[PDB]
């Protein structure tokens, strides 16, 4: 268990070796079994200098070769070891490296003008910082409203039922979920809130002038021809969205095409996977 | 109970980087539509994020790097591939139709919402689209191509003397903090993987510059962290920071990424875990932005933020995932939580306490009483 | 063929779908230069490019 | 109530929707809400659930609708023997009110 440095026959560093079994033949020879410290170079920085790595290499070799015994430590107790305790005699492993196979446990930052931002002064209890609000955003949803949880749950069940609806008027399970899709939850949420949160008033909203509303993603909208061209385009270019325009469905704009992909992602009919 | 403000358009979804690339705008619209089906969307004030345009984002980049990107466009690709290479547009930065589009949006969220935290017309303000941090003065770079946040610290830093900057995504923020290296205003803190490791900066010696310097901190961290880990050397450091630093704005970048079985990411928490962290910032009870980022496994990263989310309004939510147009991505499962690997934390005790203490250290420089 | 924005102008990408056999349904990349020359791997295409690009980062089958 | 019987034949379930049953309880929806229209409407979805009117029409099973078939064809317009022998377990005032459905 102990380990030692052996000769280096080329008159470079001594080899290091883990003692794993102590010999003595019957004519009183010695001779130990011994597991390689290989060096980082013999590995064929991070590294430091007295780094070395734990082989699978296993040798014999005679008792003479030893010409000294060493302290290969682990990390920790190497980086702990302290500036007068440094020797010759210390080295480390973190590492055990198959020799046979080469296996081993499993950039800089600028100063300058052309580099930091300029810091932005605080404004003066005075100043004011000058933003127009409405160029900068839109508000869609209130938080709150004159609403309950059971109204507004209310009132999206009723934007399915419309929609359902709707869709009667140009397979029921499938209007009633093709109506109850995000799509349609979404401008449900917005019909409530640019009507000022009335129910009432909303209501109107989803049905104009007695007749009903449709909201249709890309999923549902496309035809059944613009479907059956997208799994051809798919299967041939696979997800190369600009070709699958280009030459397929020229068409449709781009963004259309990347929001039909997700949603037919989910497709029952596909199958991709075992 | 704090206010929160969700910034959202519905385009962000649909914009896309490109075939085989990994980073895809579609996980925001994931999480938007749970939000709504967890009954949270009703919960919060709602605003659609007008474009942001040049003028605000030149604010901090280059008159000419903005106008590149206003400019640009996947026709005009062999044209100007002159100023393509000195601007990092290319290997895992693709130009892709909408780019700037895409970037006004993400930006808009961003500056909005500071804008009505120094209104002080919220308490949180959310922007799942935003947080994109590895952004230079001068170049795009690792996904990022505007850095909404910097910007959005800067219209913070008028009405707030103190910013603090903290950032969980499993890559270094090296973009917010190089944009901050040189002043005081501003603290950086930041928690990610360091060795063989995108962007290759952020290490225990990153301490900042000038004015700046013991107002960057870091913590480098191995594979496979812990929940366990994570929290029992986050919340000591952020206490000192809070402690020490004592600001009156907070801005988390909420990056998924250092979830576990991300795509990119090697870091084994669960939603629970990162969510811990909110949660814990959150309770300083300061104008608080958080963000997005990074984020690879997209069905998780609508887990996360959908439950981060409910964090930010303090309400209970299922595990049970409700019914919506994606459903059916979610495993054979339908559940919200994600638990963690048999992966090995190697990040030993020893080694945490060593980097924490360093930290404890370069923190008790700042001034105090 | 799509033109392929990271590559210098005029290089193009083709992806095609196998009709048949063992791996039906998979699909292969090519690309072409812009007098139409094809190549069919990243190190057949790094070659001919030499050093007037860096493909280190430049993923093969999605062209980003 | 198209979409209520969705929940457990589109253009067929509309239809039976618009029928006149409906429309009456639509009235008195109203009315017993006091014309509020945002109250009324909760009637109708009562817990985020909706309701159904169904006519004797509807109402009654294929086989039902079956054995009336048998019972007129057999007994002509004789309703209550049409009931004893054929369908004695509705009352005899529903059978008149399908009749004349029918
Ligand atoms: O549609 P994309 O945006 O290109 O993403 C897909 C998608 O991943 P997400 O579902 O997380 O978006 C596939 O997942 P499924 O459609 O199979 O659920 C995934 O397949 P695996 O999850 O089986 O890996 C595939 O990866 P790959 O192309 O390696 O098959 C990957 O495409 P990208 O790798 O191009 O992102
Ligand atoms: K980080
Ligand atoms: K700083
Ligand atoms: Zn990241």
């Amino acid at each position: 268990g102990d380990y030692v440095y052996f000769e280096n026959s080329s008159s470079n560093p001594y080899l290091i070796r883990r003692i794993e079994e102590l010999n003595k033949t019957a004519n009183g020879n010695v001779e130990a079994k011994v597991v390689c410290f290989y060096r980082r170079r013999d590995i064929s920085h991070q590294l430091r200098h007295r780094e070395l790595f734990l082989s699978r290499q296993l040798e014999s070799l005679p008792a003479t070769h030893i010409r000294g015994k060493c302290s290969v430590t682990l990390l920790n107790e190497t980086e702990s070891l302290k500036s007068y305790l440094e020797r010759e005699d210390f080295f480390f492993y973190s590492l055990v490296y198959d020799p046979q196979q080469k296996t081993l446990a499993d950039g800089e930052i600028r100063v300058g003008n052309r580099y930091q931002a300029d810091i932005t002064d605080l404004l003066k209890e005075g100043e004011e910082d000058g933003r127009d609000q409405s160029r900068l955003e839109t508000q869609v949803w209130e938080a709150h409203n004159p609403l309950t949880d059971k109204q507004i749950d209310q009132f999206l069940v009723v934007a399915r039922s419309v929609g359902t609806f709707a869709r009667a008027l140009d397979s029921l399970h499938m209007s009633a979920a093709a109506a109850s899709r995000d799509i349609t939850l979404f401008h449900a949420m917005d019909t409530l809130h640019k009507n000022i949160y009335d129910i009432s008033k909303a209501i109107s909203a989803l049905v104009p002038q007695g007749g009903p509303v449709l909201c249709r993603d890309e999923m549902e909208e496309w035809s059944a021809s613009e479907a059956n061209l997208f799994e051809e385009a798919l299967e041939k270019y696979g997800k190369d969205f600009t070709d699958i325009q280009q030459d397929f469905l020229p068409w449709k704009s781009l963004t259309s095409i990347i929001e039909y992909y997700y949603m037919w992602k989910t497709t029952d009919r596909y199958v991709q996977q075992k | 109970r704090r206010k929160v403000c969700y910034y959202y358009d519905g385009d962000v979804g649909n914009y896309y980087y490109g075939q085989g690339h990994p980073m895809k705008p579609h996980r925001i619209r994931m999480t938007h539509n749970l939000l709504l089906n967890y009954g949270l969307y009703r919960k919060m004030e709602i605003y659609r994020p007008h474009k942001a345009n040049a003028e605000e984002m030149t604010k901090y980049h280059s008159d000419d790097y903005i106008k590149f990107l206003r400019s640009i466009r996947p026709d005009n690709m062999s044209e100007y591939s002159k100023q393509m290479q000195r601007f990092n547009v290319g290997e895992d930065c693709p130009v892709f139709d909408g780019l700037f589009e895409f970037c006004q949006l993400s930006t808009g969220g961003s500056v909005a919402s500071a804008v009505k935290l120094n209104k002080q017309q919220t308490d949180i303000a959310v922007n799942w689209a935003g947080g994109l941090h590895h952004a230079k003065k001068s170049e795009a770079s690792g996904f990022c191509y505007v850095n909404d946040i910097v910007l959005a610290i800067l219209e913070l830093l008028k009405y707030h003397q103190r910013v603090l900057y903290i950032d969980i995504d499993i890559h270094h923020g090296d973009g917010v903090e190089e944009a901050f290296y040189t002043t005081d205003r501003v603290m950086t803190v930041s928690f990610h993987k360091y060795g063989e490791y995108f962007p290759g900066t952020g290490d225990l010696r990153d301490i900042g510059a000038g004015k700046g310097k013991y107002y960057a901190v870091n913590y480098p961290l191995r594979d496979g962290i812990d929940d366990e880990s994570y929290e029992a050397i986050f919340k000591p450091v952020m206490s000192k920071v809070m402690e020490m630093f004592q600001p009156s704005a907070v801005v988390l970048q909420c990056g998924s990424d250092s979830l576990s079985g991300d795509r990119l990411g090697c870091f084994n928490l669960t939603i629970k875990g990162h969510a811990k962290c909110v949660e814990f910032v959150k309770s300083f009870n300061l104008p608080m932005l958080m963000l997005g980022g990074g984020g690879y496994t997209i069905r998780n990263v609508a887990r996360c933020w959908t439950y981060e989310t409910a964090v930010a309004l303090d309400t209970e939510i299922p595990n049970e995932l409700p019914y919506n147009d994606y459903f059916e991505y979610f495993g054979p499962d339908f559940k919200l939580h994600i638990s963690p690997s048999n992966m090995t934390n190697q990040n030993t005790n020893e080694y945490l306490e060593k980097i924490k203490q360093r930290l404890f250290e370069n923190l008790r420089m700042l001034p105090h009483a | 063929r799509m033109d392929c924005p990271a590559l210098p102008p005029g290089w193009k990408k083709e992806e095609v779908i196998r009709k048949s056999g063992l791996s039906a349904g998979k699909s292969d990349v090519y690309y072409f230069s812009p007098s139409g020359k094809k190549f069919r791997s990243k190190p057949q295409l790094a070659r001919y490019l030499g050093n007037t690009v860096d493909l280190s980062s430049f993923d093969f089958r999605t062209g980003k």
